[PDB]
């Protein structure tokens, strides 16, 4: 438990987790211009499909926590 | 000027003067060193003055000065007797800090002295201030300097170590903030006066108690969460370790007299069975782990957490009793966690070079001194009467007790695994065989300085154990207003 | 005065090619910026919600003025980076009044003061920053759609052109080019969004807009469902240029690229005056009453992106090694509080968000100017690490890697806790005055309902703790990686100092070593002023919060 | 800091120490560790707590005679 | 309450999750660095949307179907379609721990955004005297005894005037004994 | 158009390799301990 | 704290600060005289300071006032 | 109509750009020469000058964006030797 699940479930695991997790959204900054202007056309759709399909708010979390998962996962 | 503030700017002024010698001089560190002894001194001189100065069973805060110029964050400086006894031991154990550390630090003395001539300061202003936001403030404002005086003057793994104190402390203490956010909003401002005033909702002082309490076990630290400890109380250096122990293991003790009893009576009595179970484990699985430590600093660090939750569960009893009780023992582990981290990491950690409890054996053969401290030190950390120890944990079960019976009868197991770490660890070193033979050459036994800081603390220890009533006198009157009750025929009188 | 200001030094730098007469072209572009200073102060002896002056293209307020004036004074603090020379030489026999009035000291100071620099060889760097300067506050300013496009181009074309004017580096350009490209996109959609206003309400001035919206919000044929899709259209193309996350990728980039000079000035100014503007725009598009309008409100879009900013903000940054990008993340980290603060529309979200945008403006430019120092000060020092040899453009940005600050603290102790103090007010931790703000925004929040962005704001400040330990832990836990530079002090080697008089006479020789080169005092002054206002806050915070407080008193008044 | 006394260190107690501090970095979630990790924090606080629950205020020993009762409830 | 119809609205959210997740796998094929081709989004990136079909669809059908099973509509039912969610999210790596962990991860968030109200959009407005409001919860000192004892109760050292005899008839009609204490003196 | 030792994933990778983690199976480390025999 | 007491320290506090950031000397004779000015530009803004807060105390008063006529003529009439 | 399909094929411009960094100088100007386009129609439909005007500043911001895009897009050249993306 100390030494164990405790650090596991806690610090340790929190630390490996969010260092994977970062290495991968960093993994998306590639200074290409041309991959840079999709992002931001990405992410203006997405703001004018939630803020004109009277989309529920947790709709929104669902899409923003199941990506951060696919982050955690490498490959 | 008010007398509170002299308890602040001296170690203010004593800063100032280790860093402007050196322009009246290539200045020896010997030099460096005295200023800050003699400048803490002073602190003590002053705080005892204070002590004389005291009325033990007044309902107004002493020493105040009338500010009557407003802004929006003014420090209030006042004394009460339930916070009296936390600043003495705050300026009794940071001398003996300083003379404890004065041959091992060795590089960056000046910077070593600064930060606990700084930690002096914010430690002094968490028991004196008179809001809830600013016992925020200087209760937060000493995790920098702990991350550097870990970092720098800390052993092999003190970087993890400074970032877990750091990060949890810094975590839990986010949660506290939230909730005294939403008392201040609600009032209008957290000085005491007006929030005791004040009675909350019982629905939001059910989810202000949900905040206030993350934090403090976080800072207890209670079992599931007391990793920051193991590494922290272990990989600072001596003087550290003595102040993260004695005071600020204590912030959160006062905490609870300040935050929680007063000001949300409804659920501290409607929740106290979380609190019991959760402090039931901590007693038995912090025991059970202090067996197996091979690390001999890392066993004292983990018998704080066992003597925590004892005053955990004594103040939140709703009884006189287990509310002085745990003042007592705050104390009382304050002068006894001190010596025995100054046996640990002080003493064979300077002699050996190592912690490992697999090098040392039979130690009473050549330090016959180091022996008597350690058995005394030991025996206290047992629980043991006559020892200041022993009133603190007799008064602090006795009040878990009548509050939940069977929650007090699993902490009081702690009477049984106490005394079993703690002679088991006492037989190991210094009995347990002949002087070990990992030993090349021989070991010097103490040195006067460490002979009178152990004395020192040792001593208090005692007398304290004989006459409490030294402490309990100033506690009675001040105690009596965070209890919560009425009985039948006593209340609503005519 | 802004304006006569740039013509003057415009028609100056016209007629002349000489470089080194950049340095007094950048003094009196502080000076210039001085009497601006005096015009907008004296400026400031009336209520009101606003005057709208000109025709009714600009509008003046109590809050437009101010801002004016902290945007004059941040661009004069980043003037003296360019007005002054890095390092100085100083000896106790020239340090009295007599000497430092009267009596003169001559030594070669070329390679000492690095003369020939190049931050101080371009001419046209003080009225490039001066036209930057004109945007923003014209920004503030605008009562009319076309007068904040006019505006918005201004600042924006202007930054373009300071993160490319260092013509000889391959990262300037590529900067510039990634800049003014995903600028250019983000101006489509700031002109998208105000020709789609106009085009359905026939006007082109905010107050028409807003009197609209007011008739509108009531608990048939002609709903005014536009308002709220322009203006999300017109919020995102001020979101990317404030680099809020999602359209944040640029920053980092285009923030490590260019030179650190440059940093400074471009990381600042765009966000005080695009924060401002929008504080007004979000009070005036408010619904009281709630009714469908609400359902489909623009600050939505301000409520995502300070999610967004706070999460990818504090999380990217844990694996950042270069410094530059770790600071280009945490501006991200601490909009995603300036933008919660504003989505939240209440008296206290307000005097929250004001205080959060000037003490961040004020402390970030703390964190540039040390490491630009720090930069200067291993002038006298050398090191043999193989990584550092293979840094590009080590003239533009001397401190790149978060390795080359490992033991500042033997270096220089008080740079290092000025750096440390700086990096504690951006994790938020008391008695610094970025606590004082974190707390404000959390109040807000909470006293109005935002429970659930407060709890996620406590949880990513302690992510985002974690990279700013991991600078502090370089500085101060290691072991320099630099050591003197043995020549400097070799015995044999002293440059000779002459003392003369008023009328040129030796008064005295002097022998120096590299033991009297230090840093200038324009940068020293101004490091321990703004150190010592994040430190001591605590008893001087009347004026400035009570400032807070009597403005959105007026914004909101009646 | 200080140099301390001549010390045999064993190779062997030294790298079992050396296992002890960097014991964490290899726990894994299989079958038994969630068995262990489950009991102990999850059912034997939870029981305790349940009897915390259920004898609150259930008895008082306080100025009680005989012919009254420890039961207050 | 009204019945929902579980399936249908379980379906709404498989299109409306999976839909967004397809524009995403859009980004991947246009960013791929070879001639992949069009269909590679239904080869190629054909897990990645339906992950989110999957999240999509399993979030809203368990939680309307927990709302008819509890008939009643509040906080709880955000969180049992949340973890049936992350059960899902887990399924696809594979890993037993990850199933839970991504579970309890995704429930505890939707159960917290929904009890602290909703956000991310428009906060309720209670339409009511702020000022009011606050003074009243400042000043509102004192309390009818009879409302402070629901919430905690007589007894654990709360002793109201008459708990005596109050206890004499709760002991006597729980145990079936009559209280008599002993005078404990010889004399009257 | 930046240089790879700027943005590229790789120095991240040096930075803070994925080694730092050890994933030792039930076979080389049935104690969870290390591979300690 | 008193203002002018506070803002003369600060410049006498800016002047310490700069000197340990320099790594220069801090009490050579011949440069004392900068603390006699850091503590008078010190004393000076705070002067400015003080009718800042003269000024604000007035503006913050009369507000206070002015929702108190808010709040009472609209409960007025509310009556009828 | 034609304002708003002018305007996607400008955004389609950067949806099928991976290496042309031209094309992207030229779809900003696609999307400036819609919102000018609808601008001015509506103008016509209202019977106001000031859409006109507004027009003419846009088309007058328009050319400067391109001297100083192409102005940047020089310098950038200058010591790279090619507009292209590796990819
Ligand atoms: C909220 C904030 C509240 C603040 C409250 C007050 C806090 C304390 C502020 C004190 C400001 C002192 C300003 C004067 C100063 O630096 O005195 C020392 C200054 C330099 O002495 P030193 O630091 O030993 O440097 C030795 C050499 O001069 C070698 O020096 P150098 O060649 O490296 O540079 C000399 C000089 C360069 O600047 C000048 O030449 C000053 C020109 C002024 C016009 O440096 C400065 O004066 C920097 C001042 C920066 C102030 C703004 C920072 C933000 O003394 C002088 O000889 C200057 C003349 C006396 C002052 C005249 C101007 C006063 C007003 C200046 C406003 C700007
Ligand atoms: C902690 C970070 C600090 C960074 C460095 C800057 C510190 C100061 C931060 C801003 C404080 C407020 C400054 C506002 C502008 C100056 C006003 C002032 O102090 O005096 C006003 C006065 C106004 O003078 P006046 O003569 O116009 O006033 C007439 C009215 N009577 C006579 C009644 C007072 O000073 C000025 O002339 C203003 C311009 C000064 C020159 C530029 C100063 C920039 C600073
Ligand atoms: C007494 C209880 C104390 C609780 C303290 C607070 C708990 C904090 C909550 C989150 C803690 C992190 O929780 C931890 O997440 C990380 C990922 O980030 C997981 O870490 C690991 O997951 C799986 C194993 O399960 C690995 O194959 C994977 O490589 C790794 O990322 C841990 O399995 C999980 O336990
Ligand atoms: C909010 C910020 C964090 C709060 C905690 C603050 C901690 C502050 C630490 C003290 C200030 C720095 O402390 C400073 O250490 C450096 C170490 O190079 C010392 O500097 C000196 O060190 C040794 C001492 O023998 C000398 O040989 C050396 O030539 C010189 O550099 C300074 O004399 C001391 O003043
Ligand atoms: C409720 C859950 C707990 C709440 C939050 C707790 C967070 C605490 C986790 C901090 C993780 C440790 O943080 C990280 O530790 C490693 C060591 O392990 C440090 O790494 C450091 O120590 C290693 C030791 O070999 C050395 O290489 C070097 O001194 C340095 O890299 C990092 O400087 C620090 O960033
Ligand atoms: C480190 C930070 C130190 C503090 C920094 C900030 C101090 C300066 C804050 C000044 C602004 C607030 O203080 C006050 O505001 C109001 C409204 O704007 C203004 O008040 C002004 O308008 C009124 C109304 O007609 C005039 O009658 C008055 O003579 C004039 O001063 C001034 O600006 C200032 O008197
Ligand atoms: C479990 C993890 C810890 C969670 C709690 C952390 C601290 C919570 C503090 C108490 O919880 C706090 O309650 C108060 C009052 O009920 C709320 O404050 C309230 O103000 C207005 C007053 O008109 C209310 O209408 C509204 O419901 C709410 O915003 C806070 O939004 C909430 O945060
Ligand atoms: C040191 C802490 C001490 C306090 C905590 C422990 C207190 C224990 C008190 C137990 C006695 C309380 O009061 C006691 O209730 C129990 C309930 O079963 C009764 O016990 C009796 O109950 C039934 C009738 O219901 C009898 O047939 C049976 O023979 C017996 O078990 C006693 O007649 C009564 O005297
Ligand atoms: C993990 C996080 C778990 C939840 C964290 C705390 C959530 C707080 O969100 C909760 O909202 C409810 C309803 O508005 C409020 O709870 C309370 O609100 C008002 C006061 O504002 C009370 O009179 C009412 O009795 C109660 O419902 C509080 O604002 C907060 O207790
Ligand atoms: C909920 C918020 C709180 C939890 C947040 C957790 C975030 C933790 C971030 C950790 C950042 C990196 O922290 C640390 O970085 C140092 C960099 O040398 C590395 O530390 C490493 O050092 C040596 C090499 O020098 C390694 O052999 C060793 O395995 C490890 O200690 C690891 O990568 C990581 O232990």
């Amino acid at each position: 438990l100390d030494k164990g699940s405790i650090e596991l479930f806690g610090p340790y695991g929190l630390e490996r987790g969010l260092v994977k997790l970062s290495k991968n959204i960093s993994s998306l900054s590639t200074s290409h211009v041309t991959t840079y202007a999709l992002y931001i056309l990405v992410g203006f759709i997405l703001y004018l499909i939630y803020n004109n399909l009277l989309l529920d708010y947790s709709y929104l979390l669902l899409i923003i926590i199941l990506l951060l998962l696919l982050m955690m996962i490498g490959e | 000027m008010s007398l509170l503030y002299v308890l602040l700017i001296i170690p203010i002024i004593g800063i100032f003067l280790i860093s402007t010698i050196d322009s009246f001089y290539f200045f020896n560190v010997s030099y460096y060193k005295k200023i800050a002894l003699i400048t803490t001194i002073l602190n003590l001189i002053v705080s005892l003055i204070i002590y004389i100065l005291f009325d033990f069973s007044n309902n107004q805060f002493q020493f105040i000065q009338e500010n009557l110029d407003l802004s929006f964050y003014d420090i209030y400086l006042g004394v009460d007797g339930v916070s009296i006894y936390f600043v003495l031991l705050t300026t009794i154990i940071m001398p003996i800090a300083l003379v404890s550390n004065w041959n091992s630090i060795t590089n960056n003395i000046k910077s070593y002295l600064i930060i606990m001539l700084l930690l002096e300061t914010l430690l002094l202003a968490v028991f004196l201030v008179l809001d809830v936001l600013l016992f925020y403030i200087f209760f937060e404002s000493i995790l920098p300097p702990l991350f550097i005086l870990i970092g720098l003057f800390g052993s092999s793994n003190k970087v993890r170590a400074s970032f877990y104190i750091f990060l949890y402390t810094l975590l839990g203490s986010l949660f506290l903030l939230l909730s005294i956010l939403t008392m201040s909003s609600i009032v209008g401002t957290t000085y005491f006066d007006v929030l005791l005033k004040s009675s909350f909702e019982y629905t939001t002082q059910l989810f202000l108690f949900f905040g206030i309490f993350i934090a403090f076990a976080v800072k207890t630290p209670v079992w599931g969460l007391n990793s920051w400890l193991l590494r922290a109380h272990v990989e600072s250096p001596l003087g550290g370790s003595i102040v993260l122990a004695a005071i600020v293991l204590k912030l959160s003790l006062y905490g609870v007299f300040r935050l929680i009893l007063p000001i949300l009576p409804q659920a501290s009595l409607n929740l106290t069975y979380i609190v019991y179970a959760i402090g039931a484990i901590t007693v038995l699985y912090a025991s059970f782990s202090t067996l197996r430590t091979v690390d001999v600093k890392e066993l004292i660090a983990y018998s704080s957490v066992a003597h925590a939750a004892i005053y955990l569960m004594g103040v939140f009893s709703n009884t006189i009793q287990g509310l002085e009780g745990a003042i007592l023992l705050g104390l009382a582990h304050g002068f006894v966690s001190s010596g025995l981290f100054i046996c640990a990491g002080g003493i064979l950690y300077d002699r050996t070079g190592t912690r490992l409890i697999y090098f040392f054996r039979g130690l009473t053969q050549i330090m016959p001194l180091f022996s008597l401290f350690f058995f005394i030190l030991c025996l206290g950390n047992a629980g043991t009467p006559l020892t200041l120890n022993f009133v603190g944990e007799f008064m602090s079960l006795y009040g878990t007790l009548e509050r939940l019976p069977i929650a007090g009868m699993l902490a009081s197991t702690s009477i049984i695994f106490s005394a079993a770490y703690s002679i088991y660890m006492y037989n190991r070193i210094a009995f347990g065989g002949s002087v070990s033979l990992y030993f090349i050459d021989c070991f010097r036994d103490l040195t006067k300085r460490e002979f009178f800081i152990l004395f020192t603390l040792v001593s208090f220890t005692v007398i304290l154990g004989i006459y409490p009533s030294f402490v309990l006198d100033g506690l009675h009157y001040n105690i009596s207003s965070v209890v919560y009750g009425i009985e039948p025929n006593a209340s609503y009188l005519t | 005065m802004i304006m006569i200001s740039i013509l003057s030094l415009l028609l100056s730098t016209s007629v002349t090619l000489r470089r080194d007469m950049s340095i007094l072209f950048n003094r009196i572009s502080i000076i210039a910026l001085a009497y601006c200073i005096l015009h907008d102060t004296m400026s400031l002896s009336f209520i009101s919600k606003g005057i709208g002056l000109h025709g009714g293209l600009l509008h003046i307020t109590n809050l437009t003025q101010i801002f004016h004036i902290f945007i004059f004074i941040i661009s004069i603090l980043i003037l003296q980076l360019t007005s002054f020379y890095p390092r100085k030489v100083w000896i106790p026999e020239y340090s009295s009044l007599k000497d430092i009035f009267f009596n003169k000291i001559l030594y070669y100071r070329t390679k000492i003061i690095n003369k020939m620099g190049e931050h101080m060889k371009i001419i046209e760097y003080p009225l490039i920053l001066l036209f930057v300067i004109s945007g923003a506050v014209f920004l503030i300013s605008t009562n009319d759609l076309v007068s904040i496009f006019l505006s918005i181009e201004l600042q924006s074309y202007g930054l373009y052109l300071l993160s490319t004017i260092y013509r000889n580096s391959e990262l300037s350009t590529t900067g510039g080019l990634i800049y003014f490209l995903l600028g250019g996109l983000s101006s489509c959609f700031i002109l998208l969004g105000t020709s789609l206003l106009y085009v359905n309400s026939g006007t082109t001035s905010l107050d028409g807009l807003y009197i609209l919206n007011s008739i509108s919000d009531v608990n048939s044929w002609y709903k005014p469902y536009y308002l709220n899709f322009s203006l999300l259209i017109f919020s995102i193309g001020f979101l990317f240029k404030v680099s809020a996350a999602p359209f944040h990728f640029w920053s980092p980039d285009v923030y490590d690229a260019i030179p650190t000079i440059v940093t400074t000035f471009v990381a600042i100014i765009a966000k005080i005056s695009i924060f401002i503007f929008l504080l007004e725009l979000v009070y005036y598009t408010n619904s009281n009453a709630n009714s469908y309008l609400s359902e489909f409100s623009w600050t939505y879009a301000l409520l995502i992106s300070s999610l967004l900013s706070l999460i990818i903000g504090t999380v990217v940054g844990l694996t950042q090694f270069r410094i530059k990008r770790l600071l280009a993340y945490s501006t991200i980290s601490h909009v995603g509080f300036i933008l919660l603060a504003l989505s939240v529309s209440s008296i206290e979200s307000t005097q929250a968000f004001i205080f959060y945008l000037i003490q961040y403006s004020i402390s970030n430019l703390n964190a540039f100017f040390i490491l630009i120092t720090i930069g200067f000060s291993l002038y006298g020092y050398v090191t043999n690490n193989k990584e550092y040899k293979s840094l590009l453009d080590k003239n533009n940005s001397p401190i790149q890697l978060i390795s080359q600050l490992k033991g500042y603290f033997y270096i220089n102790p008080l740079l290092s806790l000025s750096l440390a103090i700086t990096i504690f007010s951006f994790v938020g931790v008391p008695p610094l005055v970025g606590f004082f703000a974190k707390q404000m925004v959390l109040s807000a929040a909470l006293d109005n309902g935002y429970i659930f962005l407060s709890l996620i704001a406590i949880i990513t400040s302690v992510i985002g703790a974690v990279y700013y330990l991991n600078v502090i832990k370089e500085i101060f836990f290691y072991s320099p990686e630099h050591e003197v530079n043995p020549v400097l002090n070799e015995s044999d080697s002293n440059f000779s100092l002459r003392i003369l008089n008023e009328k040129n006479v030796l008064i005295r020789s002097v022998l120096l070593k590299g033991r009297n080169i230090f840093i200038s005092s324009p940068f020293s002054i101004t490091i321990s002023i703004i150190t010592n206002v994040i430190l001591l806050f605590i008893f001087m915070n009347k004026e400035w919060l009570s400032m807070g407080t009597i403005l959105v008193q007026i914004l909101f008044s009646a | 800091g200080l140099q301390h006394y001549k010390i045999a260190m064993d190779p062997a107690l030294v790298r079992l120490g050396s296992m002890i501090s960097n014991r964490y970095k290899y726990f894994r979630w299989t079958k038994r560790t969630a068995l262990v990790s489950f009991m102990y924090v999850v059912v034997v606080p939870s029981t305790i707590g349940y009897l915390a629950y259920k004898t609150d205020g259930l008895w008082d020993l306080r100025a009680k005679r005989r012919g009254d009762l420890i039961s207050e409830r | 309450y009204h019945p929902k119809d579980a399936v249908h609205l379980g379906l709404k959210g498989a299109a409306v999750v999976g839909g967004i997740g397809l524009l995403f796998a859009a980004v991947r094929t246009s960013l791929a660095r070879k001639n992949v081709g069009p269909w590679a989004i239904f080869t190629r990136n054909g897990k990645l949307a339906a992950t989110f079909a999957a999240v999509g669809g399993a979030y809203d059908f368990t939680r309307a179907a927990a709302a008819n099973l509890r008939e009643k509509e509040d906080w709880v039912n955000n969180g049992i379609g949340g973890l049936f969610a992350g059960a899902t999210m887990g399924l696809t790596t594979g890993r037993i721990p990850r199933v839970l962990g991504f579970a309890a991860l995704t429930g505890v968030v939707l159960a917290t955004a929904e009890y602290a109200g909703s956000g991310l959009r428009g906060v309720f407005k209670r339409d009511v005297d702020e000022y009011e409001r606050k003074e009243f919860l400042r000043k509102n000192r004192r309390r009818p005894i009879e409302e402070t004892l629901a919430e905690i109760g007589e007894g654990r050292g709360i002793k109201p005037p008459g708990y005596y005899e109050r206890r004499a008839q709760r002991l006597k009609e729980k145990y079936g004994v009559d209280i008599n204490p002993v005078c404990a003196d010889p004399d009257q | 158009f930046l240089p790879e030792a700027m943005v590229g994933r790789s120095k991240i990778d040096e930075k803070y390799p994925d080694s730092d983690y050890p994933t030792l199976t039930d076979k080389e480390d049935p104690d969870m301990n290390g591979g300690y025999i | 704290v008193n203002r002018i007491l506070f803002w003369t320290g600060f410049g006498l506090a800016v002047r310490f600060w700069q000197l340990g950031i320099e790594m220069r000397p801090f009490f050579n004779r011949k440069s004392l005289w900068a603390y006699p000015l850091f503590g008078g530009v010190g004393a000076s803004f705070g002067y400015w300071l003080q009718s800042i807060d003269e000024k604000q105390t007035k503006m913050l008063e009369e507000r206070k006032q002015a929702i108190l006529e808010k709040r009472a003529r609209r409960a007025q009439r509310q009556a009828e | 109509n034609i304002t708003l399909i002018l305007f996607l094929i400008g955004i389609l411009g950067f949806v099928l750009n991976r290496k042309n960094i031209i094309l992207m100088l030229i779809s900003i100007e696609i999307m400036l020469l819609s919102i000018t386009f609808l601008i001015l129609l509506s103008s016509l439909n209202m019977d106001d000058i000031i859409g006109q005007t507004y027009a003419i500043y846009i088309i007058v911001v328009a050319g400067a964006e391109s001297a100083i895009g192409l102005g940047i897009l020089v310098a950038f050249y200058r010591l790279r030797g090619s507009i292209a993306i590796e990819y």
